[PDB]
């Protein structure tokens, strides 16, 4: 017999201050406790548990599944109460490895070791814990008593010891075999190289040896897949990939679960398939908490669906990642705080597309969401490519530079450059810097009663002009903003205004080009009227006599 | 060459932070980096019954074409143990402050050279990431003190003393600081002389690694606090005096007797913006006394170090960002100006990155410790760039400014 190398053993303890599973065992019946004995005889003799006296005062429920269609019983373990009590193990499962992240390999095999789980030893001061018992056929004798003595299935530290076992088992195979690369994700084995598929199927004959040092067993005879092949809802093609053919659910009254099963779907397909959009949809749902509850679509939604019953129409797909190409990405407005995005090596073949939307806020405009979206995909690319992507926008050079060189805050998107694809990112209205020579200046101010909600807002100017219009069930706050409005509508192309609001001030200079509140878009809309504006401020209640006769005209 | 007994704080679990994406050079950098330090034994490989992790990157330290690893020890930092047993860590060196130059030294690879206790080693674990989720991430733990770490210097504090019991011993004028991983030498010494007793220093340290070579040369007495200046003009426009005005009503929460009557009485009336005002001379007067009142410092500014340090950036264009340094509001410990020769004309977060660097710097020479920052960027703009500019072995904490403030008019 050609001996065996020992897999090295985990030292495993339970969580700091907390006893072993006492749980008892359930009435099973009698056929039941019959497969079990059968099942539980073959693995004991195949070194897999073994019988414990009765020494071991820990226990876990054991149930038996018979399985479907085959007339067959298997074994189920509860180690709930155990998983509860052990200690927490290292977290490798991050993430979930993207189709556009996998070079492309001329062979490419998948082996399922669901099997070798089961050959790992367990470290040997915690097989105690795995402890269950068999009853007994009338409860007349002692239940047998077994414990584990390799990784239990259904146990929290079975997939992390599998994993980092299997891990170094692989790392001088791969290592000795740099021609191949070997990727490690769940269950499976990805294997692939750019050689022949000749000798690809040798290298293969030789991992399983390898694999065979330690004892574990793999599928061979077939049994191991290759291309295609549909895998976490991808069907991964030996020159393409592209989400599972998956469509759309139809009600006439949709409920929460219509489409709790259908943005979350319509999620999946905008990662190959450009220009998908959600939000109609979306607003539907977060004003709402109630799992069964029933929403009729909007005016705006069956429009939208319309289209997302349009771009699922033709099989769209995406290619494998070339690292000796660069990296675009491009970006598209859409509307309503909506963006679409393609990254791509080839015109017209993507590795992958995407959406991003806004952030929720009171206040926005087009450049902050664009500059989201840039790091949205900066950070997407790094974690599937390892490299951020050269980006194509649909905002003009000279537009970036005014912003960014005058934005209060600090910003900055990498290289890039102009796509003249519109809707086209644009800065709507600019402050100026200094007041406006001949230019009327608009001293505003406005006032609210807290009690009877009843508020004034107006301006006086230089030239003599005055307005105060009364104002019903509005605050200081909403005063404060309606008194600008009144002086940007009432002005000529060039105006000077003098406010004392720092909240009118703290909105505006933060220079947003769409509101949710529909007075600040009045506002907004009368800035992109204007040719120049200077908006001062002045610390109000100091009598500066714009903000003192306009302040005793408001509140009179 | 035996442990040091270290704990965390009773009742706080290990550090479980997850590793951020990082690029493919960096992964290939921190490989070879760490591949050599496992053959040199300061770190070893784990499996998975640790579950503690701390995030790792790569970056280039000035003036220098290789890379260096950093781990951002900050949430450790906060679990770990306070180092006052026998001798409270290392009292501040206020006289470290008002040196004429002072430079510091990267000292931390000397920790590399101390065990680090065997029962602690499962909480410095950290990830070197994978691409794509493909391979799993490979996991690394300290065997010896690692640079980031805040027991790093409180361990080797005791054994660096001897290490300078020689050079403090010939020059008793210099005041050297550690922190972190820095050694910050000071001197009131001429500057082509302070240079000669440095080096002095350097080659004094390689005798010792028998049993590093290049230099920053900070000035704190050459720079100071900053007043509130007023304008001096000939003529003033109405928008002036509003201004004027504003800073002065900005300042008065800062100075007790600022006044604005006669100042703000010639601003009643509905003039142009553009229009000149001659000054009333009561509000000639009051802008002098004004005046005054702002040379004098603020009184009863007092450092407290149970408290916090807050820092404040204000972006003003230009490659120019004003800061101020302070505990409670309207208090400021110190303020400054970091201007141009940054090398980011076009990247607002190589300067701001750059302008946490030296506050945070200045900030460990005056009083020992790291501030608070407030940021004027958004978090995620901030979160995904600034390990690229990153070159101190220490990281500060920072949150994020979302409104522009007004008083970034009255600090330009
Ligand atoms: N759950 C089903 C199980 N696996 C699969 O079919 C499967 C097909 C393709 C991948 C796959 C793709 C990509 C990656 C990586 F992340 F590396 F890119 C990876 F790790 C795995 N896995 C199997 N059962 C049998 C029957 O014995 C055979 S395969």
């Amino acid at each position: 017999m050609v001996p065996i190398s020992p897999i090295e053993t985990v030292p495993v303890k339970l969580k700091p201050g907390m006893d072993g599973p006492k749980v008892k065992q359930w009435p099973l019946t009698e056929e039941k406790i019959k497969a079990l004995v059968e099942i539980c005889t073959e693995m004991e003799k195949e070194g897999k548990i073994s019988k414990i006296g009765p020494e071991n005062p820990y226990n876990t429920p054991v149930f038996a599944i018979k399985k479907k269609d085959s007339t067959k019983w298997r074994k189920l373990v509860d180690f709930r109460e155990l998983n509860k009590r052990t200690q927490d193990f290292w977290e490798v499962q991050l993430g979930i490895p993207h189709p556009a992240g996998l070079k492309k390999k001329k062979s490419v095999t998948v082996l399922d070791v669901g099997d070798a789980y089961f050959s790992v030893p367990l470290d040997e001061d915690f097989r105690k814990y795995t402890a269950f018992t068999i009853p007994s056929i009338n409860n007349e004798t002692p239940g047998i008593r077994y414990q584990y003595n390799v990784l239990p299935q259904g146990w929290k530290g079975s997939p992390a010891i599998f994993q980092s076992s299997m891990t170094k088992i692989l790392e001088p195979f791969a290592a000795q075999n740099p021609d191949i690369v070997i990727y490690q994700y769940m269950d499976d084995l990805y294997v692939g190289s750019d050689l022949e598929i000749g000798q690809h199927r040798t290298k293969i004959e030789e991992l399983r040896q390898h694999l065979l040092r330690w004892g574990l067993t793999t599928p061979d005879k077939k049994h191991q897949k290759e291309p295609p092949f549909l895998w976490m809802g991808y069907e991964l093609h030996p020159d393409k990939w592209t989400v599972q053919p998956i469509v759309l659910p139809e009600k006439d009254s949709w409920t929460v679960n219509d489409i709790q099963k259908l943005v979350g779907k319509l999620n999946w397909a905008s990662q190959i398939y450009p220009g998908i959009k959600v939000r109609q949809l979306s607003k539907l749902l977060r004003g709402t908490k109630a799992l069964t509850e029933v929403i009729p679509l909007t005016e705006e939604a069956e429009l939208e669906l319309a289209e997302n019953r349009e771009i699922l129409k033709e099989p769209v797909h995406g290619v494998y990642y070339d690292p000796s190409k660069d990296l675009i990405a491009e970006i598209q407005k859409q509307g309503q705080g909506q963006w679409t995005y393609q990254i791509y090596q080839e015109p017209f073949k993507n590795l992958k597309t995407g959406k991003y939307a806004r952030m929720r806020g009171a206040h926005t405009n087009d450049v902050k969401q664009l500059t989201e979206a840039v790091q949205k995909i900066t950070t997407e690319s790094i974690v599937i490519w390892g490299k951020t992507p050269k980006f194509k926008l649909p905002i003009q050079k000279e537009t970036w530079e005014t912003w960014w060189t005058e934005y209060w805050q600090a910003t900055w998107i990498p290289e890039w450059e102009f796509v003249n694809t519109p809707p086209l990112v644009k800065l709507w209205y600019q402050l100026e810097k200094e007041p406006i020579v001949g230019a009327e200046t608009f001293y505003v101010d406005g006032a609210a009663n807290r009690e009877t909600k009843l508020g004034k807002a107006g301006y006086v100017t230089n030239k003599g002009r005055q307005k105060v219009v009364p104002l019903t069930n509005t605050t200081n706050q909403k005063t404060e903003l309606q008194a600008i409005y009144l002086a940007l509508q009432d002005s000529g192309l060039e105006v000077n205004i003098v406010t004392d609001s720092q909240y009118a001030l703290g909105i505006i200079q933060a220079q947003p080009d769409k509101s949710e509140s529909e007075l600040v878009n009045q506002i907004i809309e009368q800035l992109i009227k204007k040719e120049k504006v200077y908006l001062a401020w002045v610390p109000a209640h100091k009598g500066i006599g714009g903000n003192e006769q306009v302040d005793k005209l408001v509140s009179a | 060459i035996e442990t040091v007994p270290v704990k965390l704080k009773p009742g706080m679990d290990g550090p479980k932070v997850k590793q951020w994406p990082l690029t493919e050079e960096k992964i290939k950098a921190l490989v070879e980096i760490c591949t050599e330090m496992e053959k040199e034994g300061k770190i070893s490989k784990i499996g998975p019954e640790n579950p503690y992790n701390t995030p790792v990157f790569a970056i280039k330290k000035k003036d220098s074409t290789k890379w260096r690893k950093l781990v951002d020890f900050r949430e450790l930092n906060k679990r770990t143990q306070d180092f006052w047993e026998v001798q409270l860590g290392i009292p501040h060196p206020a006289g470290l402050k008002k040196k004429k130059s002072v430079t510091v030294l990267d000292v931390g690879d000397a920790y590399f050279s101390v065990p680090l206790d065997e029962d602690f080693r499962k909480y410095t674990a950290f990830t070197i990431p994978s691409i794509n989720n493909e391979t799993p991430g490979i996991r690394y733990q300290y065997n010896v003190l690692p640079q980031g770490w805040k027991g790093s210097p409180a361990i080797f504090q005791s054994s660096m003393t001897k290490i300078l019991e020689p050079f403090k011993k010939q020059n008793p004028d210099i005041v050297i600081y550690q922190y972190m991983d820095d050694l910050y030498v000071g001197s009131d010494l001429e500057i082509g002389q302070h240079r000669t007793k440095i080096e002095e220093l350097r080659q004094h340290l390689l005798r010792w690694g028998l049993t590093l070579w290049m230099g920053y040369e900070l000035h704190p007495d050459k720079w100071t606090v900053q007043p509130i200046v007023l304008p001096e003009k000939d003529s003033w426009t109405v928008n002036d005096i509003q201004k004027l005005v504003g800073k002065l009503n900005w300042a008065s929460q800062i100075y007790p007797g600022i006044k604005v009557r006669q100042l703000s009485k010639l601003l009643r009336g509905t003039k142009a913006l553009t229009e000149v005002i001659p000054l009333t001379e009561e509000a000639e007067l009051e802008l002098a006394e004004n005046r005054e009142i702002l040379k004098e410092p603020v009184h009863g500014v007092y450092y407290d170090p149970s408290k916090d340090l807050i820092a404040e950036i204000q972006k003003q264009g230009q490659g120019q960002w004003t800061y101020q340094i302070y505990q409670e509001p309207f208090k400021n410990l110190k303020t400054g100006k970091y201007a141009r020769m940054r090398g980011a004309h076009t990247n607002d977060v190589k300067q701001l990155t750059e302008a946490v660097q030296k506050i945070t710097t200045e900030s460990i020479v005056i009083w020992g410790k790291t501030p608070k920052f407030k940021l004027p960027i958004q978090k995620e703009t901030w979160e995904t760039w600034w390990t690229e500019y990153w070159q101190a072995t220490w990281i500060p904490e920072w949150e994020f400014v979302n409104t522009p403030p007004l008083v970034k008019l009255w600090y330009q």
